[PDB]
């Protein structure tokens, strides 16, 4: 018999990087507020 | 989720659970073995002791 003291089985464990460094982000467009004096279309009429 | 929610054909392989098994998922994606066996040795020489 030859004992396994020198050739033991090996478990593997990845060195996981963490999301703290970077993460997914969502973009939000700043709609030009119409509460602020934003423009508006004008309909032209004729006083005949 | 629960085990019943796995489609049957997918129940014939390893089913990982997130986030519990995320390291195992990484190992699967890396296509590496979680347990590595040592190289197979030679068959043991048979010793004889007479009576």
């Amino acid at each position: 018999v030859r004992e396994p003291g020198s050739q033991a089985c090996l478990a593997i464990d990845p060195l996981v990087g963490e999301e703290g460094g970077a993460a997914v982000a969502k973009l939000e467009p700043h709609l030009q507020p119409r509460g602020q004096p934003a423009p508006q279309p004008l309909h032209t009429l004729v006083l005949a | 989720a629960k085990k019943e929610h796995v489609p049957t054909w997918l129940q014939n392989t390893h089913v990982y659970s997130w986030p519990k098994n995320k390291k195992n998922i990484l190992l699967r994606l890396l296509r590496e073995e979680e347990f590595v066996a040592p190289p197979r040795g030679p068959l043991p020489t048979l010793q004889v002791v007479p009576l």
